C-alpha cells in the first residue's frame, strides 16, 4: 500500500520496509578513502561468508510514473572488473513469484525505448568506493503495485562469491527537476545536493571546463573522468609510436564517462581508437563501442556515433567528430560504452589522445609568444618543450629532445581573404650543418587529412605568377631565428582551418627545430609592410622602421650596391648567402675571385633593402657549369625583387640554363616598379642534383646609376 | 671555456644540449654524457626488466614483449590451495601455479607472514594536511581551529574572511601578492639592499633589514612606502644581517649576521639587545621562531652545513640536520603539525623534518624548478619558494611534492618570502606578563625558555653584552 520507502541502515534494520534479507547483516563495508574522507555510515552488507541465498526483497508498495529508485551500491570494492556474481535489481508484479530486471539492456542489435543503456545489473570492479545509482519509472510501463529485489544468487557452502553492499535506499516520488542529477532526492520534497552544487534544486554551481585532454599520464587521479570502468593504463599495441594509452581488456562493465563540461560553443571531439588488438581480424560477434552524451548529468543518453568492429578495424585510426547542436550545454558529459548481455567480451579495444573543445563563434586570430603552453590553442605537440633556445626572445616551442615523433597542431580558426601566417622559425643554430626541412601543413576537416600549405610553383608552369618551393622551412637558410610571412592561399579559407608543423620520419635527434612569435590572423594591415610583426592587432615595427603600418623608414638606405667578391660576403651588402662561397674554380667570371654556388642544400643570394628611387640598372656577370652543367629548365637561376621586405617577389629574369656556358655580362634597366624606397633582390636556384652539381657563379655585381664625372 | 646555461659540458671541452645528458645516446663522442646516469627502479610493485624499463607486474610472463629489449620474456623472469578454509591466508587470496600467494586490501596491507593487520596511517607526516585519526582499515582527516574542511576538495582551508598574501623582497623593493584575487602591488618602493624581512600580522607591522645602510627598520604596512613612517630599530653593531624573525607572542626580533658571525635578539622597539651566539657559526642565513614551545631554528651553509635548534633564550643548542646538506638557505615552520621546511641551493632540493629531527623527507628534487632557490613559505596545502635562476616564485603541493605551478615570474632578485595571514601567527600567553613581578623580575631582557618537560622554567633573564647576570638570577652586574 505505502506511497514511499526509506532506509539509511545507520539506525539498525527496519522491519516494515523489507520482507526478508538472506545473507546481509548490518555493518561497515568499503570504508576507505585515500583522501581521508571515509564512509562511516552503516549499510546492508551481503558478505561472501553467509551461506545460501544473498538477496533483499521489499514489501509491496504502490507506484506510478513519478517513482524513482535511488541508492548507493558497492559491489566488490576494488578495480578488478568481473562478470561473475553481478547484483541484479529485479521487480515482481506477481506477489514475489517470478522476477524481471527493472531496466532491460537496450541497444541496436525487450520493453525498450529508442535510447541505449545497460541493464540494472551491477558488476564487480567498476569503482573503488561507493557509487550512486538512480532509476526512473516514467518510460517503463509501470503503474499500481509492485515489490523490488537486489539479487545475487543461491550459493552452496564453501562457494565464495563477490561481496557487495547497499546504503541509503529510497523508493518515492522524484524531486523538483530531479536535483539536476547532482543531488540525492529525499521524500520528493528535498534535494540533498552534491559538493560544489548549491540551491534548492542543485542548480547553482561553478562554471564547467570548456576543454578536456588526456594523453594518459601517470597522474591518473585528476577529475576529468567520472569513471573508467574495466579500463587500464597500458602500452600494449600503442597507436602512437610509443605513447601511453587506455586499454579495455577486462570483462564486466566497459564504460568511460567524462565530468560535466561546458560544451556551449564546442566544435569537436577527437581521439584515436583501435577496435581490436592483435594479429588476425576480431570476430563479427563482438559488441560495438557506442559514443554517447548526457545533457542532465546521466539520467538520459543520446548517441553520437556507433563504432562497429570489422576486417579493417585492426589498427589505430584518428576519429574526429563535429559537435551537434543538441549536445552544446553548460553541462554535458560524454560516454564510451561497450554493451554485453552476460558481461563477457570477445574483442579487447584501446583508446588514446582524447580532446574535446573548440570555439564555434568564428574566431579569426591565433597569437602566441610562449609564456604559456595553452593547450586549448596548441591541441597537440609531441616531442615539443617550452624553453628558450638559440637566443630566442623569451621562450619558444622546441623540438630538441630524443623522441620518435615531432609535430604540433593548432586548434581551428576562421581563415579568410585577409588572413595571413607569420612565424619565427629556427633550426639547429649551427649545431649540425645537415640539410633538412620541416613540413608546414593545414587541414579543413579537423585533422582527418593534412595538406601541404605551399606547393612547388616554377616558371615552367605558365599559370604560376609567384614562384616558390614547397619546402619553405629549410635548415641552412633558417639556421638561426628568421621570420616567414605567407599570405594564406584561398584553399585554406574556411570557418575552421587548423595548421601543423610536422617533422616526417625518419630524422636524427640532432636535426632540431623551434618556433616562436606565431601570428595567424586577419589583423593589422598590409601585413605590416613586411617590416613588422602583428601583435594584438598593432604592428610592432622592426629596428629602423616606423609608421603606423611599419612603412616609414627611419635611417637612410644605401642607394647603390657593389661587390667584386674579394672578401667573404658582408652583411652590409647581403641579407643571406646560402650554398655559395668564394672560389677561383670557375676560372675568371669577371675578375679574380667569384661567388660560387655549388652547395648540397639551398642556393640563395639575397640583398639588403636598397633605396632604388634614382638608380638606373642592375648588372652582374654569370656562369653555369664550372663542374657540371644544369640539365633542366628548372635548374635555371631566377632573379626576383621584393618591395615588401621579402613577402612577395617579382621575377625580373630567368637566366636560362642553356646560355652562359661562357661567362656573360647581364645588364638590365630597372622597371619603374622596382625603383621604390625599400627594395631587395634575390638570385636563387629552385632545383639541382645535389653537392658539386649543376653549379653557377656570379661576379662584379653593381646596382647603381651613372657617375658624376670630373 | 664554460658552456652557456642550458648546455652540458663534455670532458673534451665540447658543449651539448643538457637535455641530451643521460638519454642513452653518446653525443659527446667520448661517452661522457652517458656516464654515472641514475638507474631506474619503478613505482610500488613494478617489474624492472633487464634494461631498466618499467612495466606493471601483470604484463610480465604472458608471452608478449613489453620492454624495448624484450627481456621480460626470457626464462629468468617467472617462477586452489587458496579458497578452501582460505588455505592459511586471512583476507585476499589468489592461486598461483608454483605455490599459492596471499595479499591484503585497501587500508590494511601490513602483513607479518601472509596475515594482514591495519595500516596506522598517521605514522606518515603528510598523510593528512593537518589532523589524522587512525581507525582499523582506514583513516580520517580533521582541521585545526580556524580551518574549515572544504568538502569539494580534499583540503582544510582557512575560515573565510581576510585572504592570504605573499610578501617578498626583490632586493630594491617589497611586493605583495594577493592569493584569492590576483592583486599584485608594490608595498615598499626604493630600498638599497634588502634580503631579509618578517611580519607581525596582528599589529600589521613589517620588519626588514638593509645590508648597505646596516640598519634594521620597521613600519606599518599602510604607511611603509612613506620614508618618514619607516622607523630605525637598530643602527649600530650590524654587519650583514641576512635573516630576520619576529616573535609575535613575546615582542622580540631575532636576527642572524654572517659578517659578525652571530645570532642576536632585541625588543621590537630596538631598545634592549643581546648577542645569543657567537661561536661555531659560519655563514648563518635563515632564522625562524616557534614561540608557542620556546624554540628558534636556523640554517648555515659554511663548510659544515647545518640546520640548528636552540631555545628562544639561546640555551640548549643542538644540530638538527648535518647529512645530505650543502647550501641550505631558506627555512620555514609548520607550527601546528610540528614540521620544518628547508631549501638547498646546491643539492637542488626541497625537504622537510620533524621539530625533533626525524621523519626526514625529500619533497622535491628538481634541478629545473630549484636551480638557485632562496626564500620559502608554507600555507594550507601549498609550499611556496623563490628561485634566483628562474627569476620567479613557484608553488607546489607540500604533501606529495607535485602540482608545481608558477605563481609570478619576471622578477630580477627575488629573495625572501613570507605568508601574511592571521593563522600563521596564533595567539599565546606571554609568561613574562602573567608574573608576580613585572617583566618576570628582570632588569633588562625577559626571554622565553624552551619547554622540554611540562614543568620547565617558563622564562629566564638576560643582560646586555657588556654585563653579567647576578646571583639573584634577575639583576645585571657591571664589569
Ligand atoms: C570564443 O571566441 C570569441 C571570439 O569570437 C570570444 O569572445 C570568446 O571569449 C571565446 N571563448 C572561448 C572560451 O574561447
Ligand atoms: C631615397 O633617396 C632619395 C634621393 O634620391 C631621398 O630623397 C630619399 O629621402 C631617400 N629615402 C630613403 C628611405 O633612403
Ligand atoms: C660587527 O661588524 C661591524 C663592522 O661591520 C663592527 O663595527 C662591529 O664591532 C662588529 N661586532 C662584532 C660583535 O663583531
Ligand atoms: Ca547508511
Ligand atoms: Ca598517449
Ligand atoms: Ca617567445
Ligand atoms: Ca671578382
Ligand atoms: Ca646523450
Ligand atoms: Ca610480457
Ligand atoms: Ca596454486
Ligand atoms: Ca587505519
Amino acid at each position: 500500500n505505502p506511497v514511499l520507502l526509506l532506509d539509511t541502515f545507520d539506525f539498525g534494520p527496519r522491519e516494515d520496509n523489507w520482507f526478508f534479507y538472506p545473507g546481509g547483516n548490518i555493518g561497515l563495508y568499503c570504508p576507505y578513502s585515500s583522501k581521508g574522507a571515509p564512509e562511516e555510515d552503516s549499510a546492508m552488507v551481503f558478505v561472501s561468508n553467509e551461506v545460501g541465498e544473498h538477496s533483499i526483497t521489499t514489501r509491496d508498495l504502490s507506484v506510478n510514473e513519478n517513482t524513482i529508485i535511488q541508492f548507493e551500491i558497492n559491489v566488490g570494492c576494488s578495480t578488478d572488473s568481473s562478470s561473475a556474481d553481478p547484483v541484479r535489481l529485479e521487480f515482481s508484479r506477481d506477489f514475489g513469484a517470478t522476477w524481471h530486471l527493472l531496466l532491460p539492456l537496450c541497444y541496436h542489435s525487450s520493453l525498450c525505448s529508442t535510447e541505449h543503456h545497460p541493464s540494472s545489473t551491477y558488476y564487480a570492479g567498476t569503482t573503488q568506493g561507493w557509487r550512486r545509482e538512480v532509476v526512473h519509472f516514467g518510460k517503463l510501463h509501470l503503474a499500481g503495485s509492485v515489490r523490488f529485489r537486489w539479487y545475487q544468487g543461491f550459493y552452496p557452502a564453501g562457494s565464495q562469491p563477490v561481496t557487495w553492499a547497499i546504503d541509503n535506499v529510497y523508493i518515492g516520488p522524484q524531486c523538483e527537476e530531479m536535483c539536476y542529477g547532482h543531488g540525492s532526492c529525499i521524500n520528493g520534497t528535498k534535494c540533498i545536493c552534491d559538493p560544489g552544487y548549491s540551491g534548492p534544486t542543485c542548480k547553482i554551481s561553478t562554471k564547467n571546463p570548456d576543454f578536456l585532454k588526456d594523453d594518459f599520464e601517470g597522474q591518473l587521479e585528476s577529475d576529468r573522468f567520472l569513471l573508467m570502468s574495466g579500463g587500464k593504463p597500458s602500452r600494449k599495441c600503442g597507436i602512437l609510436s610509443s605513447g601511453n594509452n587506455l586499454f579495455f581488456n577486462e570483462d564486466g562493465l566497459r564504460m568511460l564517462v567524462t565530468r560535466d563540461l561546458d560544451l556551449s560553443h564546442a566544435r569537436f571531439v577527437q581521439f584515436f581508437m583501435r577496435l581490436g588488438c592483435g594479429k588476425g581480424v576480431p570476430d563479427p560477434r563482438s559488441q560495438p563501442v557506442l559514443l554517447q552524451y548526457s545533457l542532465n548529468g546521466g539520467l538520459s543518453w543520446s548517441l553520437l556515433q556507433e563504432f562497429l568492429f570489422s576486417n579493417s578495424s585492426n589498427v589505430g585510426r584518428y576519429i574526429a567528430l563535429e559537435m551537434p547542436l543538441k549536445a552544446r550545454s553548460g553541462s554535458t558529459r560524454l560516454r564510451w560504452w561497450q554493451p554485453s548481455e552476460n558481461g563477457h567480451f570477445y574483442s579487447p579495444w584501446v583508446i588514446d589522445q582524447i580532446l574535446i573543445g573548440g570555439n564555434i563563434s568564428g574566431n579569426t586570430v591565433l597569437e602566441d609568444d610562449f609564456s604559456t603552453l595553452d593547450s586549448r590553442k596548441w591541441l597537440l605537440h609531441p616531442g615539443g618543450t617550452k624553453m628558450p633556445v638559440c637566443g630566442s626572445t623569451g621562450d619558444a616551442l622546441v623540438f630538441i629532445e630524443k623522441a620518435s615523433t615531432r609535430y604540433v597542431v593548432t586548434t581551428d580558426i576562421a581563415v579568410n581573404e585577409d588572413s595571413f601566417l607569420q612565424i619565427d622559425f629556427a633550426a639547429s643554430c649551427s649545431v649540425t650543418d645537415s640539410c633538412y626541412a620541416i613540413e608546414l601543413e593545414y587541414s579543413v576537416d579537423l585533422g582527418l587529412s593534412w595538406h601541404p600549405l605551399v606547393r612547388d610553383c616554377l616558371p615552367t608552369n605558365v599559370e604560376c605568377s609567384r614562384y616558390h618551393l614547397q619546402r619553405i622551412l629549410v635548415s641552412d637558410t633558417f639556421n638561426k631565428w628568421t621570420r616567414i610571412t605567407l599570405p594564406l592561399p584561398s584553399y585554406t579559407r574556411s570557418q575552421a582551418t587548423r595548421f601543423r608543423w610536422h617533422q616526417p620520419a625518419p630524422f636524427d635527434k640532432q636535426q632540431t627545430w623551434a618556433i616562436d612569435n606565431v601570428y595567424i590572423g586577419d589583423g593589422c594591415l598590409d601585413m605590416c609592410s613586411g617590416h613588422g610583426r602583428c601583435v594584438q592587432g598593432s604592428c610592432v615595427c622592426d629596428e629602423q622602421w616606423g609608421g603606423l603600418y611599419c612603412d616609414e623608414p627611419e635611417t637612410s638606405l644605401p642607394t647603390q650596391l657593389k661587390d667584386n667578391f674579394n672578401r667573404a660576403p658582408s652583411n652590409q651588402n647581403w641579407l643571406t648567402v646560402s650554398g655559395g662561397k668564394l672560389s677561383t674554380v670557375c676560372g675568371a667570371v669577371a675578375s679574380g675571385l667569384a661567388l660560387h654556388f655549388s652547395g648540397g642544400c639551398s642556393r640563395l643570394l639575397v640583398t639588403v633593402d636598397l633605396n632604388l628611387t634614382n638608380a638606373e640598372f642592375i648588372q652582374f656577370y654569370f656562369m653555369y657549369g664550372c663542374l657540371i652543367t644544369p640539365s633542366n629548365r628548372n635548374q635555371g637561376v631566377l632573379l626576383e625583387y621584393s618591395v615588401n621586405g621579402g613577402i612577395t617577389w617579382n621575377l625580373l629574369m630567368e637566366i636560362f640554363y642553356d646560355q652562359y656556358s661562357k661567362p656573360g655580362f647581364v645588364n638590365i634597366l630597372l622597371p619603374p616598379d622596382a625603383k621604390e624606397i625599400a627594395t631587395r633582390f634575390r638570385w636563387w636556384q629552385p632545383r639541382h642534383d645535389g653537392l658539386d652539381q649543376n653549379d653557377w657563379a656570379i661576379d662584379n655585381v653593381l646596382i647603381s646609376r651613372l657617375e658624376n664625372l670630373y | 671555456k664554460e658552456c652557456e646555461k642550458d648546455q652540458f659540458q663534455c670532458r673534451n671541452e665540447r658543449c651539448i644540449p643538457s637535455v641530451w645528458r643521460c638519454d642513452e645516446d653518446d653525443d659527446c663522442l667520448d661517452h661522457s654524457d652517458e656516464d654515472d646516469c641514475p638507474k631506474k627502479t619503478c613505482a610500488d610493485s613494478d617489474f624492472t626488466c633487464d634494461n631498466g624499463h618499467c612495466i606493471h607486474e601483470r604484463w610480465k610472463c604472458d608471452g608478449e614483449e613489453e620492454c624495448p629489449d624484450g627481456s621480460d620474456e626470457s626464462e629468468a623472469t617467472c617462477t586452489n590451495e587458496c579458497l578452501h578454509n582460505n588455505g592459511g591466508c586471512s583476507h585476499i587470496c589468489t592461486d598461483l601455479k608454483i605455490g599459492f600467494e596471499c595479499t591484503c586490501p585497501a587500508g590494511f596491507q601490513l602483513l607479518d607472514q601472509k596475515t594482514c593487520g591495519d595500516i596506522d596511517e598517521c605514522k606518515d607526516p603528510d598523510a593528512c594536511s593537518q589532523i589524522c585519526v587512525n581507525y582499523k582499515g582506514y583513516f580520517k582527516c580533521e582541521c585545526y581551529p580556524g580551518y574549515e574542511m572544504d568538502l569539494l576538495t580534499k583540503n582544510c582551508k582557512a575560515a573565510a574572511g581576510k585572504s592570504p598574501s605573499l610578501i617578498f623582497t626583490n632586493r630594491h623593493e617589497v611586493r605583495r601578492i594577493d592569493l584569492v584575487k590576483r592583486n599584485y602591488s608594490r608595498l615598499i618602493p626604493m630600498l638599497k639592499n634588502v634580503v631579509a624581512l618578517d611580519v607581525e600580522v596582528a599589529t600589521n607591522r613589517i620588519y626588514w633589514c638593509d645590508l648597505s645602510y646596516r640598519k634594521i627598520y620597521s613600519a606599518y604596512m599602510d604607511k611603509a612606502s612613506d620614508p618618514k613612517e619607516q622607523e630605525v630599530l637598530i643602527d649600530e653593531q650590524l654587519h650583514s644581517p641576512e635573516g630576520l624573525a619576529v616573535d609575535w607572542v613575546h615582542k622580540h626580533i631575532y636576527w642572524t649576521d654572517s659578517g659578525n658571525k652571530t645570532i642576536s635578539v632585541a625588543t621590537v622597539d630596538g631598545g634592549r639587545r643581546r648577542t645569543l651566539f657567537s661561536r661555531n657559526l659560519s655563514e648563518p642565513r635563515a632564522i625562524a621562531v616557534d614561540p608557542l614551545r620556546g624554540f628558534m631554528y636556523w640554517s648555515d651553509w659554511g663548510d659544515q652545513a647545518k640546520i640548528e635548534k636552540s631555545g628562544l633564550n639561546g640555551v640548549d643548542r643542538q644540530t638538527l640536520v648535518s647529512d645530505n646538506i650543502e647550501w641550505p638557505n631558506g627555512i620555514t615552520l609548520d607550527l601546528l603539525s610540528q614540521r620544518l621546511y628547508w631549501v638547498d641551493s646546491k643539492l637542488h632540493q626541497l625537504s622537510s623534518i620533524d621539530f625533533s629531527g626525524g621523519n626526514r623527507k625529500t619533497l622535491i628534487s628538481s634541478t629545473d624548478f630549484l636551480s638557485h632557490p632562496f626564500g620559502i613559505a608554507v600555507f594550507e596545502d601549498k609550499v611556496f619558494w623563490t628561485d634566483l635562476e628562474n627569476e620567479a616564485i613557484f608553488s607546489a603541493n607540500r604533501l606529495n611534492g607535485l602540482e608545481i605551478s608558477i605563481l609570478a615570474e619576471n622578477l630580477n632578485n627575488p629573495h625572501d618570502i613570507v605568508i601574511f595571514h592571521e593563522l600563521k601567527q596564533p595567539r599565546a600567553p606571554d609568561a613574562c606578563e602573567l608574573s608576580v613581578q613585572p617583566n618576570g623580575g628582570c632588569e633588562y631582557l625577559c626571554l622565553p625558555a624552551p619547554q622540554i618537560s611540562s614543568h620547565s622554567p617558563k622564562y629566564t633573564c638576560a643582560c646586555p653584552d657588556t654585563m653579567w647576570l647576578g646571583p639573584d638570577m634577575k639583576r645585571c652586574y657591571r664589569a
